[PDB]
Parts: structure tokens; sequence; C-alpha cells
């Protein structure tokens, strides 16, 4: 799950 | 000890070798975990500046991530979010979004996006670097996450602002936008996508250009969908969106869920599914059949019934029948349908206070319609729908003589035109003539307006084709007005003119 890492953890940060 | 090592790497990061300046960038990178590393970068200016300056230069991809992760890290604070702020952060980051890392790409749309939401100021930043365009411009990468992430970015920046409007407009965004609706099913990411679309629809002129691509048909693949939230934004960018798309393609489908909307026990949801009904199926001959075809006619009744005295929902329901029932194939199958089911007492309780212009404005209009099929004009006159009409006929002519959004000339207008059509019945005409409205018939003739003039001719046509009435015509002086509007320039006022003093020369 790279790079899409780092949009995952965003996701579950904010929505 | 820790805030010494901090004016030591800020050095070693602006040093030429790149070998060593890699190693800094590291160093600073895992420096961002501590809550004591971190807020001793953050709380260091020359720090801070010195790694924005680094990822932008540093062409070494390796390095370019590490610096920025670290601003990443560092925009979950609010210490955090001022300090790339106030490094010229957001210019930077901006330009990082053309890179062709992936890893690099997300760690800017990321924190450019943190700061979006809590950092304030951060949104003409990103105006000014050309961030707008770059972002619309990102709308063709097939990630659902990274596009959630992207629309949202846009939806802040266009809210409010007319300007950032009207760039992504020249950005091809409806274009994009539009794609996103019509190709992914990720929730977050269609919604997001929506609100960014609603945003923009209420801008005049970036209303058409959404039209164009296709708006109205993707936003209604949506209102079935599960998601309270998605389906109540495609219902209020449709109604804003509606007015304009008369001339759209394949919108059946949309009309279709759009009539079975009206059962929704949400209120608010058949108040939207009414209102935008009534814009596509205004001045539209395909959009009135598909209404109609789809049983239309029955379901916009039920939501009058089920309205009642709240005219916010009447409102639009009403205007949605009133075109319906005219100018295409099964009109006089919906001016039958319409008093099939019952709805014919109703409405004429509608023209009756506590109703306001607006409503009565529409309502006229619709009994008009509806006068048209012959099987209407008995029901029509049993319910009073004669002694009122002329009433309200009165009560407007006099404020003219001498409101609520509506002109009173109009409204005028709207009575005897409907009482022209409402007068192919022989006992209609009694009734007419038996309420004295041929002395106020006549003044009608001398209305500069084209339209009162042509009505006013038609109404006496049909009166005159009568004995008892042709002559109570001449006798009020009527004969002479009738000779001038024989010359009127308007096509249709000559017309009807010609054959009423026609009507009284073969008696």
């Amino acid at each position: 799950r790279w790079p899409q890492l780092i949009l995952d953890l965003h996701v579950r940060r904010v929505w | 000890l820790a805030t010494r090592a901090i004016p030591e790497l800020t050095k070693l990061l602006n040093d030429e070798d790149q070998v060593v300046v890699n190693k800094a960038a590291v160093m600073v990178h895992q420096l961002s975990k501590k809550e004591a590393s971190r807020h001793a970068i953050m709380r260091s200016p020359q720090m801070v500046s010195a790694i924005v300056r680094t990822m932008q230069n540093t062409n070494d991809v390796e390095t370019a991530r590490c610096t920025a992760g670290t601003l990443h890290n560092l925009s979950h604070h609010r210490e955090g979010l001022l300090a790339i702020f106030k490094s010229g952060g957001i210019p930077a980051l901006v330009k990082m979004l053309g890179s062709p890392v992936d890893s690099v790409l997300f760690y800017a749309i990321t924190t450019l996006h943190n700061l979006l939401l809590h950092q304030e100021g951060a949104k003409m930043a990103v105006r000014l670097a050309g961030g707008l365009q770059k972002m619309v411009a990102l709308l063709n990468k097939t990630n659902v996450k990274f596009l959630a992430i992207t629309t949202d970015c846009l939806q802040i920046l266009a809210y409010g602002n007319q300007e950032s409007k009207l760039i992504i407009l020249a950005s091809g965004g409806p274009q994009a936008l539009v794609n996103i609706m019509r190709t992914y099913t990720y929730e977050k990411l269609l919604w997001t996508t929506s609100r960014v679309l609603k945003v923009l629809s209420v801008c005049s002129s970036n209303k058409p250009a959404i039209v164009e691509a296709g708006g109205m048909q993707a936003l209604g693949l949506h209102l079935t969908d599960p998601s309270q939230r998605l389906v109540q934004n495609c219902l209020w960018t449709l109604r804003n969106l509606s007015d304009a798309a008369t001339k759209q393609e394949g919108m059946e489908g949309l009309l279709g869920t759009l009539v079975q909307l009206l059962g929704s026990d949400d209120i608010n949801v058949v108040t939207c599914a009414a209102g935008i009904l009534s814009n596509l199926t205004c001045n539209n001959y395909k959009n009135k059949m598909m209404v109609c075809q789809v049983g239309g006619i029955e379901a916009l009744v039920r939501t009058v019934l089920r309205a009642g005295d709240r005219e916010d929902i009447t409102e639009p329901a009403i205007c949605a029948l009133r075109h319906l029932t005219s100018r295409h194939q099964e009109a006089e199958m919906a001016q039958n349908a319409v008093r099939l089911h019952y709805g014919l007492p109703v409405v004429v309780k509608l023209l009756h206070p506590p109703s306001h212009w607006p409503l009565i404005k529409a309502t006229v209009g619709l009994i008009r319609n509806l006068a048209l099929c012959p099987a209407n004009h008995a029901p029509l006159r049993e319910q009073g729908a004669i002694p009122r009409l002329v009433q309200l006929l009165v009560r407007a002519h006099q404020d003219t003589q001498r409101v609520e959004g509506v002109r009173m000339e109009e409204i005028v207008e709207g009575c005897t035109g409907a009482l022209h059509i409402l007068a192919r019945d022989v006992h209609n005409r009694i009734v007419i003539r038996g309420l004295n409205t041929i002395p106020l018939f006549v003044q009608l003739l001398y209305s500069p307006i084209e339209n009162i003039q042509r009505v006013a001719a038609g109404v006496l046509c049909e009166l005159a084709q009568d004995k008892e009435a042709a002559e109570a015509i001449e006798a009020e002086g009527a004969t002479a007005p009738l000779t001038e509007l024989l010359h009127s320039r308007n096509e249709g006022v000559a017309t009807y003119a010609a054959a009423v003093l026609f009507r009284m020369s073969e008696d």
C-alpha cells in the first residue's frame, strides 16, 4: 500500500 | 540540548554537497515524530525556511520526499501550520503538485489540504500561487482517494469567492468534475465532488458550462444512492442548473427519477424534485411528454394535495402542471389526468386566500390549460371557477386604475386569457355574461399592452356567437375600438378583433 498509504491515513484523519 | 542541534542542522541543509544535505534532510525527517524535536523544528523560523527552500530545489527525489514528509508532519499543529505558512510553505507545496513522483505529490496535496482547513489566510496563498489551475489539472488521476482530497480543496477555495469559480470554470473544471460523478462510485469522492458543483452552480456564468458537460444527467445517477448528503446535494445543484438546461438530451432516467422523488416522505426532497421538474418542463415539449408518460401528472397532483397551505411546495408543483398541460402530444391526456385524479376541486381552492400572487399567477395559467379539454368545461364551472376567476380580474384591474413579486398587469391578462378558452362551453358564456363582465371587457381593448388586447377580443369572440351578447357589446360602445384593433401590427390581436365584428355582422 505505497505510496497510497499517505492518502489513506490522511483520509482517516479528516473524513 | 536538542535545541542546540537545530541551528546546526539548518547550516547543513544549506550546504552545497548533495550527499550530506540528504543526510541532514533525513535526520530532520526523523525529528518529526518526537513531541520535543518537532516542537523544536516548528519553533525555528530559519529551520523551517531552510526546509522549504531545499524541498523545491533538491532535485534528488529521495531528499524531496524526506523534506516534504517533514512539512507534512508539521501540519498537524497550529504552530506547525503557522511555521509552514510564514515560511513560504504554500507556494512551494503548490509547485510540488507538478512532481511526477506520487509520494511527493501526496505529501503536498495532503499538507495543503490541512493548511486550507485550519490555517487562516491559506486560501489566498493557494489562489495566488496558481493552485486552482494546478488542482483542476490533477483531476485526471484515477485515484479515488487522491481525487477526494483534490476536490475538497477546490470546494474550500471556491466557496464564497467568485474569481475562484471563474478560474475553475476557465480551467475546464466543469468537464473534469462531471466525469468523476459519472465514473467513480467512491461515496466520499462523489459527495465532495457534488459539493464543489453545488458551489459552482450558483454562479450564472458557471451554470451553462456545467450543463454542456452533461451535468444534469450525471447528477441524476445518484438521486437513488443511499448517501443522504450525496442526494441532498445533487438536488440543490440541479434546482440551480435546471432553469438553463432546457436543451439537453438523454434526460429520461433523470425526469423519471424526479417523478418518483415526489413521493419521498422527506418533504424537503419533494420540494426540490418539484422545483426542478418545473424548470425542465418549461418550454420543452420533449420533457413534457416524458413526464406525462411516466405518470408525472398524477404525481404532481398528489404533491399539491400533500403540500396544502404551504406555498413553498405548491408553487413549483403548480408551475410544472401549468407546463405539462399544453403544447405537446399528451397535452390533452394531461388535461384529463388532472380531472381524473380529482385535482380540479383543490386547484380552484388555491385561487382563494390565504394564497399569494406568485401562486395565484400560476394557478390561473393552469386553469386556462385545463379549459382546453372539453370534458373540463362543466366540472370547472361547477367548482365556481368563473365567479372567483373574474372576481380576481376585477380586483386586479382596480389596482392598475388606482405586489408580492408579481405585477398586476399580467394578472389581469391571465384572467381574461383563461376566460377565453373557458367560454367555448355555452353554459359558461351564460355565467360570464350573467355577472356583468361585458362593461369591463371593453375597457380591455384600450389596453396599451398587446397581450391584454389579444385575449380581450378572443373572449368576446366566443361571446359574440350569441345574440343577447352581441348587442350588449355594441350598446356599450365597443363597436369602435374593435375597428381600431383591426390594424394592430400584432398578428394575434388582428385575428380575433376581426372575427368579433364579423360575428356581429352575420346575425
